[PDB]
RNA sequence: CUUGAGUCUCGUAGAGGGGGGUAGAAUUCCAGGUGUAGCGGUGAAAUGCGUAGAGAUCUGGAGGAAUACCGGUGGCGAAGGCGGCCCCCUGGACGAAGACUGACGCUCAGGUGCGAAAGCGUGGGGAGCAAACAGGAUUAGAUACCCUGGUAGUCCACGCCGUAAACGAUGUCGACUUGGAGGUUGUGCCCUUGAGGCGUGGCUUCCGGAGCUAACGCGUUAAGUCGACCGCCUGGGGAGUACGGCCGCAAGGUUAAAACUCAAAUGAAUUGACGGGGGCCCGCACAAGCGGUGGAGCAUGUGGUUUAAUUCGAUGCAACGCGA
RNA sequence: GGCUGUCGUCAGCUCGUGUUGUGAAAUGUUGGGUUAAGUCCCGCAACGAGCGCAACCCUUAUCCUUUGUUGCCAGCGGUCCGGCCGGGAACUCAAAGGAGACUGCCAGUGAUAAACUGGAGGAAGGUGGGGAUGACGUCAAGUCAUCAUGGCCCUUACGACCAGGGCUACACACGUGCUACAAUGGCGCAUACAAAGAGAAGCGACCUCGCGAGAGCAAGCGGACCUCAUAAAGUGCGUCGUAGUCCGGAUUGGAGUCUGCAACUCGACUCCAUGAAGUCGGAAUCGCUAGUAAUCGUGGAUCAGAAUGCCACGGUGAAUACGU
RNA sequence: AGGAUAAGUGCAUUAUGUUUAUGUGGUGAUUUGCCCUUCUGUAGCCA
């Protein structure tokens, strides 16, 4: 039944909580429906959706989900080595190279989403729907759009990444 | 929220009852009525430990 | 529509339920359609439209044989 | 509705007969649920044919059960476009049971002295074909006769049939495509 | 919607045959029998007897038609039959059937259906 | 729909500053497990020293 | 298959045994086997969607008999071929090839010394 | 220069444009012959038409729109736009070889040019249908719904400001990116073996991969990867109106706004319910019957109505021989 | 708060969990065929399990089986020929172990198939007959009035002792049920068989009184012992013709009774004479598949006093179930 | 006599599957919305 991802400390952030109806057919039963993310410190593609009858079922199946069928991923230094617009969904987000002088800065649930996942420092302007359900997809899209270091000189950082595979 | 009849319409067809004794007649309701106080008071006694089922046979 | 000729195993009334084809099938198959000269090609004229659910239908035939209903 | 067919069941017989014909003849003749009166009700009655004419008892009997004694019934449906029919062929049983009725209603009104009077001269009249229900097995007949030429809402129903697998006929349905 | 059955009433030709001309159409079936030399010797229609609605182009209504327009040609002393037919309409068979129960040959059962050409507007006040 | 064995039932009704609160509580423990069982013989051959008072065979 | 499933109504335990023997024969498989399997044998694809789906969910490598109804990608191993039949599904897959057999041969140095008379 | 585009003859498809020619049959009418009572309309219906002889039918004349089925997801035109068939005058596109020119290219403020339809001036013309107007049917009515008479209109041609869902729904045009197949077509090849296959182009459509969307959907005709250059938007309602400039016999058209109101308005989709869209299923719920309440009288409850008060609780199925 | 009615025996709902979509949420829990059934063949992302349903369960049916009275009697005695009693155990018979029957078989039907129908022996075949038997839960559904209970009010009272009046009035309508309108029935005379149960302030043989119901006294009782109890319809024969009768018997005069100082309106039963409404009831409308439905009596719960009902029993005991 | 591909016996209402009146606005389900991990960390919030 699934291998699963682990990151040697713990993340609980419930982003959302909604109600099952079908308000005529068996009526309306009591269930709730559940978004849990869990990263890695560096960052993980972990977003979970589950229910279940009450709030802390639903939570925990949430945070299941979260761990399988999603890997972590990896980056150097409380910042981004791109600035790049990521896009997921409607849902767009912004990030520009920057100090380590500054850490977070962000509200609500984002400030815990951003810092999980290595870009809380190049945090930029979100824009387009930026209500709970989706405007917490830094740390997936954010990081497929990834640069990290690994060159010496910035005129062979073409040639190390050719390299790389040849 | 139809909330069956959850046990009374259920018993002493193979399933025991709280209460075993035997009466008839006109008197039935002299030794049901004692046989409440007897549950009500006697539990309340021996209320110092918890309890699991109640027995009183005549 | 009845036709002169008559059907394969054959009775003294000819029918068109057997051979015809070509006839009625524009002059009358029209029910209150005005005179027109382009609404026809997305009103009246859904042959691509009705060829599919016919398609579907010797598609399902193969399919059930390959589940093993039959 | 119904998830299945189910036929009838076993029915006792009385303790003046062991014959079916008798037996089923004094069960529809029941009222008040009292048989054991309608034994008599039978025997009484069939002894007054049988002076009638001495050849048989069963003379009048036989052919008024024939006779007033239907063939087919018309059932009415329609779901959309236009008004329609379905005749429908059913069970012997039932053929027998409304001749058996009508002929117990139409006696027992009849008004004469003995109950079995009334019920030897209204078989007598059906079995010359000119009683009171010859009229009424005569107009339910042609009627389900007649109806054969219509199903359940024809118009689409000759469409939608070609499409889905069927037949290019004109046929009755029961409630369903044609 | 019957012609005369009763013999000397009305003008006969007594030429053993003639030809059927058949109307068929979604409201009423209007069947009229005429000589071979081309003069009716009588007609009938569905609406003969009170079919009125969808029943009025019906097998049955059709059927009661072709029955009216058959008996009369009897005193007009003809024996054989053919028929032209026009129309996709119900009961077209019907009244095949009919005409050839009423105790006529019906060999010759001749599509001549007309082609309009589509020169009218049909009545709308409507969305279809 | 259970007409076999005991099985363990209590409702609760108790009041606290802002008003009642209650829990029906059913507990299934066994479908033969617990209770009585049917008894499996009639009384009427049994624990009898002497099959007759005289039934006619004396 | 001993007899010992008897019940005082027959109609109860023989249903039991029709819907007990529907389980043998779809679980027969994993069933007599020792936990989840190194590879995956999907012979179909045409309306066995459900075994390619679970494997890519499980991570276990896929082997893969494709007919011209469905793609080669998205699996890591393909015969081209069809999906009915002796055609292509042993064919390949048993000892009349060379290359099962020779895989088979490279197995009597790594966690077995003799394993050869196992497997086709 | 050709790697872009332009052009000649050769061939080919099509309802492009302008102008000519031509036949048969339903509705409609007249006439004569034959012939008698309904015909019509529709969901069902009535109003309508008709005994002054209708409806239908044989023969022969009248007349104008209209032209099937072939006709298809086809093809053509600049987009909207083009539909009986044929020719004359001529456009614009589609293919192929010989031959030529050789950035002559791209976009486009302003601009001039240009109509499906009705509106609309005059000319042509009127069989059927129709806003209006009447009358029927429907109903709380009935202007919607549905029908029947019935006119301008429809129907033709140009002409006056060219309206719109005036569209590869997607600006213009072009380069590049796994294909397969449908419709239907140049042409090489085939048993030309059935709207086919393969070779190589064609518009035009299904299907789905890389990539894209919020969803439907797109996917070699992009909504991909992009290019140049122009158009346009900044919450909704109120407004495609006002206001300004301009064109128009003349109603109008054209780009296109606020105070005020208001926290929304708006693209998509899940499941319940629901179709009067298509179809499937069940309970003695009907049927197949039989009997019962409702009607009599009584028993008993309910309300109505009454007095000091005739106590409530409950209101088809979920109240009334029930708490009580 | 506790508690329960509905959809419905709908034939589905839910608990844990994975998966597909960004997700709301679906999927399962939906299709076909089959069913009381998530039962069973086929099959897609559903997997595992529970609920509804199946089961254990009490009961019946023959039949085995034991007890042998407060039950029974083939032969036998006392004998009026009654299990009352000497006596007997073949026998029902009571309450209980249960046996037997499983859609298991065979055949048809059914997609192979669950299963339905037919088929047969037998007391009995449709998951043997009967009953138990009803999911999560919206419905602001209904009870604060069994009872629990806060916020929160009276506590010379929204408590409590005592008498009398009223729901049950009467105008009618309305729910339900009762018994009639017939003759399958009523009448007259003669004639028959129950099951079950209730009786410790009670009922109750005999007793004396009584038109009958009942009355007070009391042996007796614990109800298979004693009593309610003449059980009635039904059966036998004769009789009756749609006439309110040969059906129905309300009202009312007038007498007799019950629990209790006390029966007038509000209570119940007996009985004498006369005598009306009612001819199977319109709109509306339900229950029922067989011990049912119909119909007649019986007892009981309730119960100070009493039933037309309900509840359960036994008499006599039906048509049909194609079809949605 | 080509109305003779005879239906290619390829055929099935053949392309609008339509119509006989309606009935206001909000309202159900919780005050710990809490029971998976070292370091880089989290749901009022922590190793």
């Amino acid at each position: 039944a699934h291998i699963e991802k682990q990151a040697g400390e713990l993340q609980e952030k419930l982003i959302a909580v909604n109600r099952v109806s079908k308000t005529v057919k068996g009526g309306r039963i009591f269930s709730f429906t559940a978004l849990t993310v869990v990263g890695d410190g560096n960052g993980r593609v972990g977003f979970g959706y589950g229910k279940a009858r009450e709030v802390p079922a639903a939570i925990q199946k949430a945070m299941e989900k979260a761990r399988r069928n999603m890997i972590n991923v990896a980056l150097n230094n409380g910042t981004l080595q791109h600035p790049v617009k990521g896009v997921h969904t409607g849902s767009r987000v912004f990030m520009q190279p920057a100090s380590e002088g500054t850490g977070i800065i962000a509200g609500g649930a984002m400030r815990a989403v951003l810092e999980v996942a290595g870009v809380h420092n190049v945090l930029a302007k979100a824009y387009g729907s930026t209500n709970p359900i989706n405007v917490v997809r830094a740390t997936i899209d954010g990081l497929e759009n990834m640069n990290s270091p690994e060159m010496v000189a910035a005129k062979r950082g073409k040639s190390v990444e050719e390299i790389l595979g040849k | 929220g139809q909330k069956v009849h959850p046990n009374g319409i259920r018993l002493g067809i193979v399933k025991p009852w709280n209460s075993t004794w035997f009466a008839n007649t006109k008197e039935f309701a002299d030794n049901l009525d004692s046989d409440f106080k007897v549950r009500q008071y006697l539990t309340k006694e021996l209320a110092k430990a918890s309890v699991s089922r109640i027995v009183i046979e005549r | 529509p009845v036709i002169k000729v008559r059907e394969n195993e054959p009775f003294d009334v000819a029918l068109r339920r057997f051979k015809r084809s070509c006839e009625k099938a524009g002059v009358l198959a029209e029910v209150r359609r005005r005179e027109f000269y382009e609404k026809p090609t997305t009103e009246r004229k859904r042959a691509k439209a009705s060829a599919v659910k016919r398609h579907a239908k010797k598609l399902a035939r193969e399919n059930a044989r390959r589940t093993r209903l039959y | 509705p119904r998830r299945r067919v189910i036929g009838q069941r076993k029915i006792l017989p009385d303790p003046k007969f062991g014959s079916e014909l008798l037996a089923k003849f004094v069960n529809i003749l029941m009222v008040d649920g009292k048989k054991s009166t309608a034994e008599s009700i039978v025997y009484s009655a069939l002894e007054t044919l049988a002076q009638r004419s001495g050849k048989s008892e069963l003379e009048a009997f036989e052919v008024a059960l024939e006779n007033v004694r239907p063939t087919v019934e018309v059932k009415s449906r329609r779901v959309g476009g236009s008004t329609y029919q379905v005749p429908v062929e059913v069970r012997p049983v039932r053929r027998n049971a409304l001749a058996m009725r009508w002929i117990v209603e139409a006696a027992r009104k009849r008004g004469d002295k003995s109950m079995a009077l009334r019920l030897a001269n209204e078989l007598s009249d059906a079995a010359e074909n000119k009683g009171t229900a010859v009229k009424k097995r005569e107009d339910v007949h042609r009627m389900a006769e007649a109806n054969k030429a219509f199903a359940h809402y024809r118009w689409l129903s000759l469409r939608s049939f070609s499409h889905q697998a069927g037949a290019s006929s004109k046929q009755p349905a029961l409630g369903y495509l044609n | 919607a019957k012609a005369p059955i009763r013999a000397r009433k009305r003008v006969r030709k007594q030429v053993s045959d003639g030809v059927a001309h058949i109307h068929a159409s979604f409201n009423n079936t209007i069947v009229t029998i005429t000589d071979r030399q081309g003069n009716a010797l009588g007609w009938a229609t569905a609406g003969g007897s009170g079919f009125r609605g969808s029943r009025k182009s019906t097998p049955f209504a059709a059927q009661v038609a072709a029955e009216r327009c058959a008996d009369a040609v009897k005193e007009y002393g003809i024996k054989n039959l053919e028929v032209m037919v026009k129309g996709p309409g119900p009961g077209r068979e019907s009244t095949i059937r009919a005409l050839n129960a009423a105790g006529f040959r019906i060999t010759n059962i001749t599509d001549v259906t007309p082609i309009p050409h589509n020169g009218c507007r049909p009545p709308k006040k409507r969305r279809v | 729909h259970t007409l076999r064995a005991d099985i363990d039932y209590n409702t609760s009704e108790a009041h606290t500053t802002y008003g009642v609160i209650g829990v029906k509580v059913w507990i299934f423990k066994g479908e033969i497990l617990g209770g009585m069982a049917a008894v499996e013989q009639p009384e009427k051959p049994a624990a009898q020293p002497k099959k007759q008072q005289r039934k006619g065979r004396k | 298959q001993d007899g010992t499933f008897d019940k005082l109504t027959k109609k109860e335990a023989l249903m039991r045994t029709r819907e007990l023997e529907k389980l043998e024969n779809s679980l027969g498989g994993i069933k007599d086997m020792g936990g989840l399997p190194d590879a995956l044998f999907v012979i179909d694809a045409d309306h066995e969607h459900i075994a390619i789906k679970e494997a890519n969910n499980l991570g276990i490598p896929v082997f893969a008999i494709v007919d011209t109804n469905s793609d080669p990608d998205g699996v890591d191993f393909v015969i081209p071929g069809n999906d009915d039949a002796i055609r292509a599904v042993t064919l390949y897959l048993g000892a009349v090839a060379a290359t099962v057999r020779e895989g088979r041969s490279q197995d009597l140095a790594s966690q077995a010394e003799e394993s050869f008379v196992e497997a086709e």
